[PDB]
């Protein structure tokens, strides 16, 4: 518990990466015509949070 | 005293084992 933190017509997009035990999260969102499969053609993703967790990933889950 | 314990950059790790210095 060393850190802790607080703050279809639609597409939502995210990365996440780990670098220096810093982990580092990015966005987009979208309207969509189509849900079948992402859509043919670019848009960016900017950032959203740097967290300083220095703790080790190799695994994660998707909670629903 | 012997609390203080010992065995990445910027990596951490708590699980056991551990040596503490004199
Ligand atoms: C981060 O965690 C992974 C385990 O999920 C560590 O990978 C293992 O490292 C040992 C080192 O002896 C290997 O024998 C295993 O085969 C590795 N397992 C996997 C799944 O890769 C990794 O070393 C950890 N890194 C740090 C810096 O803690």
């Amino acid at each position: 518990c060393t850190f802790e933190y607080v703050s279809f017509k639609n597409l939502r997009e995210f990365v996440f990466k780990n670098i220096d035990g810093y982990f580092k999260i990015y966005s987009k969102h979208t309207p969509i015509n189509l849900v079948r499969d992402l859509p043919q053609g670019f848009s960016a993703l900017e950032p959203l949070v740097d967290l300083p967790i220095g703790i080790n990933i190799t695994r994660f889950q998707t909670l629903l | 005293n012997y609390n203080y314990l010992y065995r990445k950059p910027f990596e951490r790790d708590i699980s056991t084992p551990l040596q503490s210095y004199g």
